[PDB]
């Protein structure tokens, strides 16, 4: 509710692998829902430079 | 990129 | 048409490793000059959803 998953709306937790939309909508997306695979998610944690964004904003 | 892992 | 690399001003040529940044100025920078690693340039370059800025444009 308050961290809703831009695509299946359950809630971001702190303890799950998620990354935010800093592309536009700003909205938090989980890893594992986006198909992101975990070593992927790593080198973007890893890289500050790097800013991500969603399949629905990377289409706009 | 800003990811939860923090 | 020449594109100078955006840190060390030499030639950003087909067989060098380059980064554009996307974030703004739009220069092209060489892996190398970057410091950025191997692994990290091969998943940014790869992944269109994941964008890189400079240094420069980094700090707004
Ligand atoms: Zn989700
Ligand atoms: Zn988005
Ligand atoms: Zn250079
Ligand atoms: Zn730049």
């Amino acid at each position: 509710p308050v961290y809703p998953c831009g695509i299946c709306t359950n809630e971001v937790n702190d303890d799950q692998d998620a990354i935010l939309c800093e592309a536009s909508c700003q909205k938090w997306f989980h890893r594992i829902c986006t198909g992101m695979t975990e070593t992927a998610y790593g080198l973007l944690t890893a890289e500050a430079s790097a800013v991500w964004g969603c399949d629905t904003c990377m289409a706009d | 990129a800003r990811t939860k892992q923090t």
